[PDB]
């Protein structure tokens, strides 16, 4: 099978600068018929992808003139020549050349901004949980900027990786930051056995761990 | 203009099979191509066949072989994808497409394999326990867990609290759904004043309010 | 240097009395992080400080509700709206929010009982310790109260205050006074140099100092 | 649970140094800071400085610079306050504390320095001058002067005598310490019987009986 290799995996921009992708096959993606079938699409969270460029360079109805393609044989590059809001989302290129036809791993753009440090928030199970012999303990890292980040469960001092689950947001519209939740789901019984609960966040906002606890007798 | 319209979302049973439909208006049908694509985890995107319409041929991504089975109805301009013998890696997200003066993407179908039942979500509001700053933004959640199938509606304050608001994507665990939701507000609003998570479940008919009281 | 006063230095009190402390800073004491880091501790004698509430009003975990912290700016209080005998001790303020942290000089909560005159003794020094050229004249101020007490040496009808060092008890477990020791140190040479000691001590319980004295060639 | 223990008390020299130790366990230590308090006299508290234990940095309050220096061992979640070049001064009680949700504080460390050698005590009895008012209630005393180091214990009696009994903390006299006790009996025990001040000042193996008898002297 033709391997689409797309760099990079995101890219952070200025809305008005000029970006480029760049994606490349396995082997010659060129056709017998004399030409390369090599597309762009995107997709934009929650929709469907759109065509962009077709056949290397042929740019889909509709289509504003600031998307640009080129390329030949395995190197292929899409050029933004002024980026804008609307051109936030997942890039893909695919080659319909030869079968199986195959897709890049896609390329995300998302919005530059200066660094910030994740607001921590950590909450026991509540009174009505607890009734049903369950225990989930919360933690909330939110508006914090780049998305790398690192969450950690220490019990007693002891960190803790199973029955933890995370899940974050896209990038936010307004601010541009990035949002986590981490849930610690325990028994009733568990809960009861120990009672330091830590949720720790190692960003580069910070040289130091970034912490939130409580204990749970209070 | 031309337009491909998928069926709606799927729940299934694993073992059975499914059959998800591709209308499409605004051009010579049984002239071009139809497409089939899977993108699952809402990242990797898979092509699966084409097939042609005038003919019946078909050309499939060997990995689907058997898999999936395409046809196609000229009288009403409609293609097929059925789908059998689902098992949990089914599930995805399916699209259709042509390639027509390029290509035209249909609006995608969700399919869903499990064996769970429709179950009612457990709402639990989630107040500042012991310690958590006296000082200018507080902050307050609420727990929406073990429900079946998607999708939920978390609000605040039935709509009126929108700004400070972060709903996370829903998480997978023990075959059921959890999600959480959180929201900042000025130390001053609360715990003076009410704020309520209202959580709405379709499937189960379920609407369910729970105020975030403190301790 | 941020400094940070206490009010009242010394408060007797009954048992199931509320009562407040007073602490104030020289300064504000608002950080960067919007917060007022002020804390109010408790320490029993021979034992380390316990923390009671931070954060101006935050309770410490395991903290019993009747103590309660309020304040703002330069002005805190600490409420305790009904004093137990785990409540008898000092409690000292602290401010973190300026570098260098600092504490309130302590207000001390005591038992209030009845007044008792205290029972004064004085005692001209042992022909033992005559013999190796010391002379220490030794006045006990037993169980008196209030605390409250003003200590005179006189030599000859003159006040003498070098050479004099006090020790004092703390509040008696049983019966709530205090005790005091006085004691006059002189060489031999020196003491037989004079012939009149007087230990002469003002307190609330007496109009007129009392007085107690001895004369050498006696 | 959360504790913080710290290492025993410590008799030191003049011009030399010491560690103190701070033990942390019931939670992440490289996730929370560690104090230091000195407390002198056990009144006044002054804040010594404070270190970041992943990144080993430290704040100060100026007046401690030099004078402390302050360390961590993640492997083992303590923290280590060294105390240089000792005087009288630095003689007081010493404390490590965290700031996780709130404060823990550690049980402290007492630390005395001094160039004294040990110095048994010399014992003297206080007899009232002849009789003091005669009759009612007769108050005796025992003084325990010059001695190091701390502490002596003192009874009466051979403990027979243990109400009306008021001892008196020690004060530094010249580098020694010199305490007193006193004991109240009614006048008609003494001098009829015998009263007898015990004391014994382990450092050195001392131990006498002064009995009090009547004049002054
Ligand atoms: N040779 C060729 C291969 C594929 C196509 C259509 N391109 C598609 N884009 C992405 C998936 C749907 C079909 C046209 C010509
Ligand atoms: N900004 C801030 C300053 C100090 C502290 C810890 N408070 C302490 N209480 C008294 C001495 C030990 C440390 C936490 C936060």
């Amino acid at each position: 099978d033709v391997l689409m290799t797309q760099t990079p995996l995101s890219l952070p921009v200025s809305l008005g600068d000029q970006v480029s992708i760049s994606c490349r096959s396995s082997q010659s993606i060129f056709h017998s018929d004399g030409k390369t079938y090599l597309e762009w699409h995107l997709q934009k969270p929650g929709q469907s992808p759109k065509l962009l460029i077709y056949k290397v360079s042929k740019r889909f109805s509709g289509v504003p003139d600031r998307f640009s393609g080129s390329g030949s044989g395995t190197d292929f590059t899409l050029k933004i020549s002024r980026v804008e809001a609307e051109d936030l989302g997942v890039y893909y290129c695919f080659q319909g050349s030869h079968v199986p036809y195959t897709f890049g791993g896609g390329t995300k753009l998302e919005i530059k901004r200066a660094d910030a440090a994740p607001t921590v928030s950590i909450f026991p199970p509540s009174s009505e949980q607890l009734t049903s012999g369950g225990a989930s303990v919360v933690c909330f890292l939110n508006n914090f900027y780049p998305k790398d980040i690192n969450v950690k469960w220490k019990i007693d001092g002891s960190e803790r990786q199973n029955g933890v689950l995370n899940s974050w947001t896209d990038q936010d519209s307004k601010d541009s930051t990035y949002s986590m939740s981490s849930t610690l789901t325990l028994t009733k019984d568990e809960y009861e056995r120990h009672n330091s609960y830590t949720c720790e966040a190692t960003h580069k906002t910070s040289t130091s761990p970034i912490v939130k606890s409580f204990n749970r007798n209070a | 203009e031309i337009q491909l319209q998928q069926s709606g979302p799927e729940l299934v049973k694993p073992g059975a099979s499914v059959k998800v439909s591709c209308k499409a208006s605004g051009y010579s049908f049984i002239d071009y191509n139809i497409h089939w694509v899977k993108q699952s985890h809402g990242k990797s995107l898979e092509w699966i066949g084409y097939i042609v319409p005038y003919s019946g041929g078909t050309t499939f991504n060997q990995k689907f072989k058997g898999k999936a089975t395409l046809t196609v109805d000229k009288s009403s301009s409609t293609a097929f994808m059925h789908l059998n013998s689902l098992t949990f890696e089914d599930s995805a997200v399916y699209y259709c497409a042509n390639d027509y003066d390029g290509v035209y993407w249909g609006q995608g179908t969700t399919l869903t394999v499990s064996s769970a039942k429709t179950t009612p979500p457990s709402v639990y509001p989630l107040a500042p326990g012991s310690a958590a700053q006296t000082n200018s933004m507080v902050t307050l959640g609420c727990l929406v867990k073990g429900y079946f199938p998607e999708p939920v509606t978390v609000t605040w304050n039935s709509g009126s609290l929108s700004s400070g608001v972060h709903t996370f994507p829903a998480v997978l665990q023990s075959d059921l759904y959890t999600l959480s939701s959180s929201v900042t507000v000025p130390s001053s609003t609360w715990p003076s004043e009410t704020v309520t998570c209202n959580v709405a479940h379709p499937a189960s008919s379920t609407k369910v309010d729970k105020k975030i009281v403190p301790r």
